[PDB]
């Protein structure tokens, strides 16, 4: 009955600024942030296939994991997506996609 | 080892260099 027990996982910096997340039990390291240790934004974020990364020049670009797709403007589904604090479900849930 | 300070770092890397913006095809 596991409801109430810590996370095994625990967060740690890098000398680069780079974090890495330790398993205390399996004594197992990843780059990837477990999904017990999502804050609700990273949750939010994390089903959205399409995600914010800047580019050299500050230009933002956003990559999709399902098509592997790069665009240089923003898709409307992302869009709503940071609106997520302002009318949650913009008249649709993200179960039906038309690309 | 590694017992004293911080624990090891993982094998692999996350993704360094920005995945390919479009050059110019089509978009």
């Amino acid at each position: 009955g596991a409801m109430g027990a810590k996370s095994m996982w625990t967060e740690h910096k890098s000398p680069d600024g780079r974090t890495y997340y330790y398993n205390t039990e399996t004594k197992q390291s990843t780059w990837e942030k477990p999904d017990d240790l999502k804050t609700p934004a990273e949750q939010l974020l994390s089903k959205c296939p399409w995600k914010e990364y800047k580019s050299d020049s500050g230009k933002p670009y956003y990559y999709n994991s399902q098509t592997k797709e790069s665009r240089w403007a923003k898709p409307k589904e992302l869009e709503d997506l940071e609106g997520y604090q302002n009318t949650i479900v913009a008249g649709s849930l993200i179960t039906k996609s038309n690309l | 080892g590694a017992m004293s300070g911080s624990p090891p770092l993982p094998p692999g890397a996350p993704p360094p260099p920005p995945p390919p913006p479009p050059s110019g095809s089509g978009n």
